């Protein structure tokens, strides 16, 4: 139902990089920049990354994120057990003037 | 800022045009209508800030 | 920031709603708590912002005037109201210090969170 | 803006004021910029 579109659940093995997508328009993504929250489950969601490229200090290396045009691509990278959590890709939107957030997607830890 | 910046405020009501270098602290509700009023904003009285 | 929230709430469709954003180890005139509702499978959702001085906010372009959001001083808290009770409505009501910049612009911090069932 | 003056050793003991002549030295000028419109003393 929201505006931005995340696949459901994508999962990967221990130590692989799993690829979240957000997909729309150039009025929230090209004009403003893409941000990635994560939710573990049962926790109050910390932010992942802001303005594409910086990170609050404490998120390691592994978590990048990259927006080209009107989609964006946030690569977690060296997945590990803690990984497990909702992701959600956020933008302001001059359509709408405010916050929209995708869809939210699933990340899985695999035996 | 990219949220776009609301936190500088400027005041609108005042119930007299202030002398040069005149700052004020209380932000009262200013009444505009005849009749008065108290406590929060409401009718006749809006929010000066 | 401690982020103090109520707890869950079911009143049922029709009832009312009640959300109380409490602030703690901070200044609450300069830190506001604007809202976000997760719809299950929908990802986050935004529904509006609070300014604590003056007592301007912002409410969604798809939400009515039915929702209500104030802040209060002296106590230091945020209160939300949604007039309307739907079963779309079932969500988790998360309030979030808005980032910095006297903090009003986007979310950084959300709180416990409070779910709500219609 | 405070100006101050000081006599000491005053033999006009009763109760009124001498019939003298002296100036205030300018002493202190501070921007406190508020409305002033009713003082009082402090005794101690
Ligand atoms: C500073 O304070 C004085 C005292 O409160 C104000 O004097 C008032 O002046 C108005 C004239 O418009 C009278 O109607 C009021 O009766 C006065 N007050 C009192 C208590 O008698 C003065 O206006 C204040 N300065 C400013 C710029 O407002």
């Amino acid at each position: 139902q929201s505006v931005l579109t995340q696949p459901p659940s994508a999962s990967g093995t221990p130590g692989q990089r799993v690829t979240i997508s957000c997909s729309g328009s150039g009025s929230n993504i090209g004009s403003n920049t893409i941000n990635w929250y994560q939710q573990l489950p049962g926790t109050a969601p910390k932010v992942l990354i802001y303005r594409n490229n910086e990170r609050p200090s404490g998120v390691p290396d592994r978590f990048s994120g990259s927006k080209s045009g009107t989609s964006a691509s946030l690569t977690i990278s060296g997945l590990q057990s803690e990984d497990e959590a909702y992701y959600h890709c956020a933008a302001w939107d001059d359509s709408l003037n405010g916050p929209v957030f995708g869809g939210g997607t699933k990340l899985t830890v695999l035996g | 800022k990219v949220s776009g910046n609301y936190n500088y405020l400027y005041r609108l009501f005042r119930k007299s045009n202030l002398k040069p270098f005149e700052r004020d602290i209380s932000t009262e509700i200013y009444q505009a209508g005849n009749k008065p009023c108290n406590g929060v904003a409401g009718f006749n009285c809006y929010f000066p800030l | 920031v401690q982020l103090v929230q109520s707890g869950a709430e079911v009143k049922k469709p029709g009832s009312s709603v009640k959300v109380s954003c409490k602030a703690s180890g901070d200044t609450f005139s300069s830190y506001t708590f604007s809202w976000v509702r997760q719809a299950p499978g929908q990802g986050l959702e935004w529904m509006g912002r609070s300014i604590p001085i003056v007592g301007k906010a912002i409410y969604a372009q798809e939400f009515q005037g039915r929702v209500t959001i104030s802040a209060d001083r002296s106590t230091t808290t945020v209160y939300m109201e949604l007039s309307s009770l739907r079963s779309d409505d079932t969500a988790v009501y998360y309030c979030a210090r808005d980032q910095s910049g006297f903090d009003f612009f986007y979310y950084d911090h959300w709180g416990q969170g409070t779910l709500v069932a219609v | 803006k405070i100006y101050s003056k000081h006599t000491p050793i005053l033999v006009r003991e009763p109760e009124d004021l001498p019939q003298g002549f002296s100036a205030l030295e300018p002493l202190v000028d501070l921007p406190i910029g508020i409305n002033i419109t009713r003082f009082q003393t402090l005794l101690a």
